[PDB]
RNA sequence: GCCCCUAAGCGUGUGCUAAGUGGAAAAGGAUGUGCAGUCGCGAAGACAACCAGGAGGUUGGCUUAGAAGCAGCCACCCUU
RNA sequence: ACCUCGAUGUCGGCUCGUCGCAUCCUGGGGCUGGAGCAGGUCCCAAGGGUUGGGCUGUUCGCCCAUUAAAGCGGCACGCG
């Protein structure tokens, strides 16, 4: 509600095209599609901004109502600037290279473990144990970021596994 | 210290079924038998009634408006419910602005006694006795620097003028002992 | 545990359990009491548990009073004799609760800490019941 | 930085300041040698210091106010205190040696006047479970 | 807290109010326990660090004539008093905001009268 | 993770939501995640 | 005690008024 | 009883249900939802969040080898 | 004591199997006062396996060698 009220802010260079419930949009970046919800109406204003209205205060409506703004934002966003999540590589001996367009990684593992990159998301490495993988689908980059995070088991004692940029983790110790 | 005005309605039917339905409609009966005349069954609203009690009620005085013809009266009943909490029957008394009426009110203990003691209060209303329209709503009873083993009976208790206390001033109201301790509580 | 020193009859009819509450239905002693709402039977066992947990969650602090004693027995077989023979001897004193009556009250200063306690006395109880102020 | 109390004719202390201020990597030595050196001339009250560390493992102890209850304790003679505030007396105090106190101390104090240290020192005391005729 | 404790604190408002000169504007949450006593230890010399309610500024806000306050109590604020001299204390709240960049200035109240940004920063120097 | 038929936040911090036709509670602390089964 | 707890639950239809025999 | 089996309404008007509840059940657990009565605050800018803290006395005393605001017991205060 | 006294043959062992998971192992996961191996608890999971002997009618139970294990129960305390 507070936020599906507001507008969206569309930049310059961006060309924003409504058809019915699709939507799609073309940026420097990229260009990226969406089908807002039903029960919603979204629209241009004369400012080139996009509104997305309601026309009841039901529970579902309220509920899609910032769904469908957020959703727009986020799309909006990554076609003009695009996502990038950091990440880091903690421990002695993890290591973490790029072969070619896929991510060759050393985790103490018998075997090295390599991850494709999928259409539409983009890996770089600027050192052995610093990495990031760059986008422009926010759900695909955050969802190649937790797969990367999770392909090592959560080591609390000595903190050896994948981590974000700005990750917290918790850590315990053996007093034996 | 001013009347608190209602509507009230004869009731055109008496007993149970009657009683049940005015319930279910939001009403409540009441009987007027007043000081000495024939007594009146009316029908209170239990919103505005229950609104009043708990504004300033417990014997508070009314001011009923029986088809125009508007009378004082006072509470001197109350059966809410065993289990539940609703005004089910009413009995109010005609004071005819002037009368002596002796009701009970309601004592409050207000203050701090000794931190190794504690307060129990064994009576919580004292039979007052006042004019209508200056029946004082509530009692205050204060403590402040009591000891242990210290009996606040009701002849101590600080009465506004024309008030009195019909019950005896022996009666033990609130009584300050030593702060029973482990021991104290388990061996009971 | 409650228990009488003696009566005048050993054996009963198991008290009946109807209707609601004639007496018993406002506090009294205490500031905070526990009202039931089902009409069941209430051994001195579980009024020593409740008991036992008000006086531990209240340390050095309040009263608790008991409105009820359990004073009427209830008879039990030998759990293995065949049916029909002498009616068993009383084994547990139980005290006929009905809806509306008050069982424990408490004058706690703290309003949530009585309220917690009678909260955890009433968990250990076998019906339902509410927490209500004088 | 943390603000430790010790007695001023000892040399050492491992309880109280041992790994309050060892695990910061902090020289004992030279650390203890001043702190001798700066209490000699007292040498006859518990005084606290407020070990403010620097980022180069520096130090520059400042010498803080002896501590208001061991004064008190002091002022009235016993060595002991009492469990109950307002319960149990020690002993009693005299205005001189309050006054006295309070102009020591007043350099550590919130307070802007001695009738303000005054105050304070009163309230503390009664907290202890002290009180000054 | 308390009501009670509320009604001596607007006490003490004002009573500290009636003996101050000068105030700025500014935010109270400085920054972690050593560095904010190392600058409460710093300014103590002419200032005190404080902190306080909207509801207590408000009422506090009628003992002496700024009630114009009430704008500026329509939304959060933080203030800053001074005891001593001012052109040295409004010197240092200046270079204390520049040096962190997270306690910001908005102006402050002399003379009865309320003073901008670049009114107080003018001032200061001189 | 803890499945009990009674869940209750333990902590301050502990939250309690709604996930597919049940109730769970959820914490920084993995100590304090229960479920109600 | 499945069976006894079906049958004394279908006692409790529309069409018996809350009354079946053996329970 | 009126959707087919199976004879009769995939009846009319006003509301509820997301669980196939309907089409089993207890103590308790629970930001599911609709109605209605209260209480705190609120354009004198309410709650969350963009961004930032919690002092001196003092480490209040007993307890502890120890309790510095966070095994516990007592009170639970003065100043800036 | 509600069918069964004008008959329902009762405990074992051998052969023969079927089904439930309240799972002994294999499989997957959460918390651990999980440093590692090795453990404690919980959730899902029945596709498969779940030894040979001495005592004792025995069921059960003890012991000897292993194995991942040498599971709990219903089927007229399965099966004359
Ligand atoms: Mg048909
Ligand atoms: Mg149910
Ligand atoms: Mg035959
Ligand atoms: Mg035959
Ligand atoms: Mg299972
Ligand atoms: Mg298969
Ligand atoms: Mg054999
Ligand atoms: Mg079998
Ligand atoms: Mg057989």
């Amino acid at each position: 509600s507070r936020i599906g009220k507001q507008p969206v802010p569309v930049p310059s260079g961006v060309d924003v095209t409504i058809n019915g419930q699709n939507l799609s949009v073309k940026g420097p970046k990229g260009t990226l599609t969406l089908d807002v919800a039903e029960p919603i109406s979204v629209s241009r204003a004369e400012d080139g901004a996009i509104v997305v209205t309601r026309p009841d205060d039901e529970r579902r409506s309220r509920s899609l109502h910032g769904l469908s703004r957020t959703l727009i934002a986020n799309l909006v966003t990554g076609v003009t600037e695009g996502y990038t999540q950091k990440m880091e590589i903690f421990g002695v001996g993890y290591r973490v290279q790029l072969k070619g367009q896929n991510l060759e990684f050393a985790l103490g593992y018998s075997h090295p473990v390599l991850i494709e990159a999928p259409e539409g998301i983009t890996f770089a490495v600027e050192s052995p144990t610093k990495f990031s993988v760059s986008g422009i689908d926010k759900q695909k980059v955050g969802q190649i970021s937790a797969v990367i995070r999770r392909l090592r088991r959560p080591d609390p004692y000595k903190g050896k596994g994948v981590r974000y940029e700005g990750e917290q983790i918790r850590r315990k110790v053996g007093k034996t | 210290n001013i009347p608190n005005k209602l509507t009230a309605n004869v009731r055109t039917r008496t007993g149970k079924g009657a009683s049940r339905q005015a319930r279910r409609d939001g009403k409540v009966p009441a009987v007027l038998y007043g000081h000495g005349t024939d007594p009146q069954h009316l029908e209170l609203n239990a919103r505005d009634f229950a609104a009043v009690l708990r504004s300033h009620g417990t014997n508070a005085i009314l001011t009923l408006d029986i088809e125009g013809t508007e009378q004082l009266a006072l509470t001197k009943a109350l059966d809410v419910h065993p289990i539940r909490r609703n005004i089910q029957h009413a009995d109010l008394l005609v004071v005819q602005r002037g009368e002596k009426v002796t009701v009970e009110v309601t004592v409050l203990v207000e203050g701090d006694a000794t931190p190794g003691t504690l307060v129990t209060q064994d009576a919580n209303t004292i039979e007052i006795e006042a004019e209508a329209l200056s029946i004082p709503e509530q009692l205050t009873v204060s403590v402040e620097g009591v000891e242990a083993g210290t009996q606040i009976t009701a002849g101590q208790i600080s009465l506004p003028e024309g008030v009195n206390l019909i019950s005896d001033p022996e009666l033990l109201v609130v009584n300050v002992v030593e702060a029973p301790s482990a021991e104290a509580l388990e061996e009971e | 545990m409650l228990i009488p020193r003696k009566v005048k009859h050993r054996k009963q009819h198991h008290p009946e359990q109807r209707g609601i509450a004639s007496g018993g239905t406002s506090v009294s002693f205490g500031d905070y009491g526990i009202q039931a709402l089902e009409h069941a039977y209430i051994t001195n066992r579980q009024i020593e548990s409740a008991r036992i947990a008000i006086n531990r969650h209240i340390k050095r602090g309040g009263k608790v009073w008991i409105n009820i004693f359990p004073d009427r027995p209830l008879t039990k077989k030998p759990a293995e004799t065949r049916m029909g023979s002498g009616k068993g001897s009383p084994e547990w004193w139980v005290a006929n609760v009905k809806p509306g009556r008050v069982l424990f009250e408490l004058s706690y200063p703290d309003e949530k800490t009585a309220r917690d306690a009678l909260t955890r006395a009433i968990h250990k109880l076998p019906i339902k019941a509410r927490i209500v102020t004088r | 930085l943390i603000k430790l109390q010790i007695q001023a004719g000892q040399a050492n202390p491992a309880p109280p300041v041992g790994p309050a201020l060892g695990q910061h990597g902090v020289n004992i030595m030279e650390f203890c040698k001043a702190y001798n050196a700066a209490t000699e001339s007292q040498r006859g009250n518990v005084i606290p210091v407020e070990i403010t560390v620097y980022e180069d493992r520096s130090f520059t102890f400042a010498l803080k106010t002896p501590p208001a209850a061991k004064l008190l304790l002091k002022a009235a003679g016993v060595q002991k205190g009492s469990g109950e505030p307002h319960k149990t007396k020690v002993a009693k105090v005299t205005w001189d040696q309050v006054r006295e106190i309070a102009e020591t101390k007043k350099a550590d104090l919130n307070a802007n006047d001695i009738d303000a240290a005054a105050k304070i020192i009163a309230g503390t005391a009664r907290s202890m479970g002290i009180t000054v005729e | 807290m308390a009501k009670a404790d509320k009604a001596t604190a607007v006490a003490d408002i004002a009573e500290q109010f009636k003996a101050s000169t000068a105030t700025v504007v500014t935010e109270y949450r400085g920054l972690t326990v050593a560095n904010l006593a190392e600058l409460r230890r710093a300014l103590g010399d002419s200032a005190t660090y404080t902190v306080a309610k909207n509801t207590l500024v408000k009422r506090a806000a009628s003992e002496a004539g700024i009630e114009g306050l009430d704008e500026l109590f329509a939304g959060p604020t933080a203030i800053a008093f001074v005891k001593g001299e001012a052109v040295d204390a409004a010197k240092a709240i200046k270079k204390f905001a520049k040096d962190n960049k997270a306690l910001v200035i908005k102006g402050g109240y002399m003379d009865g009268k309320a003073l901008s940004v670049a009114d107080v920063e003018k001032i200061a120097d001189l | 993770m803890k499945v009990n038929p009674s869940v209750k936040p333990i902590c301050d911090k502990c939250r309690v939501i709604r996930r597919h036709g049940r109730v769970m509670v959820i914490c920084s602390d993995p100590r304090h995640k229960q479920r109600q089964g | 005690a499945k069976r006894g707890r079906k049958k004394r639950d279908r006692k409790h239809s529309k069409a018996n008024h809350g009354k079946r025999p053996n329970a």
